[PDB]
DNA sequence: ATCTCCAAATATCCCTTGCGGATCGTAGAAAAAGTGTGTCAAACTGCGCTATCAAAGGGAAACTTCAACTGAATTCAGTTGAAGTTTCCCTTTGATAGCGCAGTTTGACACACTTTTTCTACGATCCGCAAGGGATATTTGGAGAT
DNA sequence: ATCTCCAAATATCCCTTGCGGATCGTAGAAAAAGTGTGTCAAACTGCGCTATCAAAGGGAAACTTCAACTGAATTCAGTTGAAGTTTCCCTTTGATAGCGCAGTTTGACACACTTTTTCTACGATCCGCAAGGGATATTTGGAGAT
């Protein structure tokens, strides 16, 4: 599934970040970094879901989790 | 009727009002409005959070306009802070006049 | 309405209720929600003023998230205030490092 | 006709910095989220916006990281981002020890 | 006037773990900051959880999920069992 | 048993913690088990830092724990380092650490 | 009496000691003024908040707690001086 | 006469300072700087002595750790010498501004 | 290879202190008890929105071809920072005295809270039509070749 | 420089859909009224903050010398990016199945609150004594010299 985050997708992300040239080894690092990012946010989001005794992860569970991580997101129920 | 979907509350109408004050011929998309609502909520929480700590720090039981003011001074960068202190002081001055 | 007495578009009554329910303190004085409502109104004005202009510059009559982001990141003080916030669907400021451009 | 190496890359930079669309395809991203969640708690559903919230946060995060990664590459007098640039940026951010 | 601290409890726990070890005045002030800081972080998170879920009360369940949000790995696991064991033992009495 | 700490098997003060929870404006109401659980968590974390800091003190041929030992303890422990990742321990100094490239050849 | 230029009291040998503690082997002559500028900005930011706490309390003496509270505000929590 | 080679004394200075915990900035000078900066925000301030010590503890800690990051930036660029551009890269990635 | 020698480490002496362990006497807070009351658990429920399904086309991802231009290695020299020396500035240390102001306290009350009734702002819900979407054409800004 | 030649920017026009205004209906804000306690202002006060001086001497500043660092310049293997072909799978569209979120009602009991009893933990205070920690002399590990 981590391989669904393709080389072209990572290149596009890098282009928006202003990158002109990318070593072949970047695509594997990026996948690892993203996995860590998602695990940390989802871990917390799921802690909230479970605390509410729910089976469904809400956008608010994510929003609160992002806020905890110091990654406040506007646009989804802030 | 009978079974009623819970009323959601937002700042959308007051944001559209302010938008008419500053940009009479400018509109706002619904995604942009959501961002604006998060902004207002985020800022409210941040300010009232300081105000709460301030009162606690000082062994007081009340959040007054004084805590709001110093909280705005802690939270906001230079010019924004200056302008927000004017606007808050003026609203309070004007409100206590109007009886 | 208390908002009218204060000269505000933002709701002094709603703000007061929200301060009382947020467990910030035992008691809320009467000037507090006026001051706070005024500050929230001033900041939404400040943001909307710059976003409107970014909409103008982009030849549009409706503020979208992109214009909110442009406004914020092009403004030194708003960029600081929202230094740890991400605006959904905002993208980034056009920015290419000098050394990456051809001679 | 052939554009020189870097000319199309530079065009791409200009293109993506003008837009705001998500750059990771939606379904592969959704599968990843569900797989990671499953590891923490089995038998979970997601609101569609929950997944969208996570994709917006994730891409915002990675774009900004590539910005810092690029600066570290440039610092080293290179033009090519390398894993070590990501690692240095993450160390300075205090994301990694 | 009275300055309350965690000092006597930190002393007690220090005797349990390292019976012949003292602690300097500055080291203890640091331990007091530590205990207050963690209290604040946990109570704060618990406060948020009750609000998020529209409850009027902080129960040990809020404290527990606050603990799981705030502490890393092994530390959350052992704090959870210490916390649960204490609530269990406490209810068993009156 | 008289004290709530005694009932809970605890060294830390359940009653003080209850009061501090009530007077900190965290919620309108605090349940009976909240201060027990938190007192226990606080007690456990203090046991863990004190254990590691006493060991640092002994590593250093010392009999009394000073801030340096607390600092050595915290930063050599991955999880305590993380919990206190944005915390400064006064008079702690840093860990001995020279980058390889700086050593002579 | 007027206070001026007190940043120059943050001497070069002092900055060098801090860099040694930070593990630094070799230091460019240009570091010292860069460091002064950086320290100035750090102190201005913390002191500004610390003074806001003093003013709020209607006091004329900046207490250790005003500084500890300001440091916490800036994500730079300090242990050892109360709180 | 005896002369240690360049870098030998630097290394032993690092060992020396990495073992100790004492503040490395002279005390009266730091206190004047604090007092000057404060006066620019409010005239007529007094300071508890512990207030100034807290600021010196925080400041030196901040600067030690910034020097660690600065060194990593220098090493990344294949140098052993810290330069203003290393501090700048470090502060930029930290999100420190002004 | 082997010697010389510098500074950090080790050893010795006295001694100030700041620790753990007292005992004290005592304010303040915790526990104990009694009663008032509102939060939230459970149970029953309705339906919004999450999951899923079946298919198909079109574009994205993967794969392949080529060589431009990049990162990495090598060499070398001017630049520059480290090491060491000498001078003496001004920090540190200690102790004094004056008072500015932080912190305690006590009466008076203004202000916030709680309760109940009335009034009306802002919510949900609806949809004409204008801004923006999307497709096609033409103009404009440059990049690469000659 | 000058011509060719891509691809983005702009123009133009028709289609789509979500902005934004209008309509109905109530949850929440305001008015009114009665109640008490936190806050405020004013009186007094002694901790510790400012200040100042003195004496000594640790450490800063300013110098000379030159080791070795930075970085300029050069080289080239190969890893990149650009543009070709081939292969896969994302998205879009139309619902149908039904999970589980969220709306409504409820009374038990958990938690509030206030008063009296019990006892914890604080502030003040002396004490044994290893624990440093500063002043003085000797040995040691290894850097640099011969
Ligand atoms: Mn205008
Ligand atoms: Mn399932
Ligand atoms: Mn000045
Ligand atoms: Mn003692
Ligand atoms: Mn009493
Ligand atoms: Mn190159
Ligand atoms: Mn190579
Ligand atoms: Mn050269
Ligand atoms: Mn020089
Ligand atoms: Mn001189
Ligand atoms: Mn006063
Ligand atoms: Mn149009
Ligand atoms: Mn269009
Ligand atoms: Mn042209
Ligand atoms: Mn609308
Ligand atoms: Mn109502
Ligand atoms: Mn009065
Ligand atoms: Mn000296
Ligand atoms: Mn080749
Ligand atoms: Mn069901
Ligand atoms: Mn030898």
């Amino acid at each position: 599934n981590i391989q669904g985050i393709t080389k072209p997708a990572i290149r596009r992300l890098a282009r928006r970040g202003g990158v002109k040239r990318i070593s072949g080894l970047i695509y594997e690092e990026t996948r690892g970094v993203l996995k860590v990012f998602l695990e940390n946010v989802i871990r917390d989001a799921v802690t909230y879901t479970e605390h509410a005794k729910r089976k469904t992860v809400t956008a608010m569970d994510v929003v609160y989790a992002l806020k905890r991580q110091g990654r406040t997101l506007y646009g989804f129920g802030g | 009727k009978k079974r009623r979907k819970t009323r959601k509350e937002s700042y959308a109408i007051y944001v559209y009002k302010v938008l008419k004050q500053v940009h009479p011929d400018t509109g706002i998309s619904s995604k942009a409005m959501s961002i604006m609502n998060s902004f207002v909520n985020d800022v409210f929480e941040r300010i009232a959070g300081e105000a709460s700590r301030l009162a606690h720090y000082n062994k007081r039981s009340t959040i007054t306009s004084r805590e709001i003011q110093t909280a705005v001074r802690l939270l906001l960068p230079g010019e924004l802070a200056k302008h927000a202190v004017s606007e808050g002081t003026k609203a309070v001055t004007k409100y206590t006049s109007a009886k | 309405t208390r908002s009218s007495r204060a000269g505000l578009q933002f709701p002094v009554g709603r703000v007061h209720r929200l301060l009382r329910k947020g467990n910030y303190a035992e008691r809320v004085g009467a000037g507090a929600p006026v001051y706070l409502a005024a500050v929230l109104e001033y900041l939404t004005a400040e943001i909307l003023e710059l976003a409107g202009n970014a909409a103008r510059d982009n030849k549009k009559t409706r503020i979208i998230p992109r214009h909110l982001q442009l406004a914020v990141r092009n403004d030194e003080e708003l960029n600081k205030l929202l230094g740890r916030v991400t605006i959904a669907q905002g993208g980034v400021l056009p920015n290419i490092q000098s050394v990456l451009l051809p001679k | 006709h052939r554009y020189r190496p870097g000319t199309v890359a530079l065009r791409e930079i200009r293109r993506y910095q003008k837009s705001t669309e998500l750059l990771i395809r939606k379904l592969p991203f959704q599968r990843l989220v569900r797989e990671i969640a499953q590891d923490f708690k089995t038998d979970l559903r997601f609101q569609s916006s929950a997944v969208m919230a996570l994709q917006e946060a994730s891409e915002a995060y990675l774009v900004a990281l590539f910005e810092d990664t690029n600066l570290c590459a440039i610092h080293a007098k290179r033009v090519t981002i390398m894993p070590k640039d990501i690692q240095l940026a993450r160390r300075i951010r205090g994301e990694r020890a």
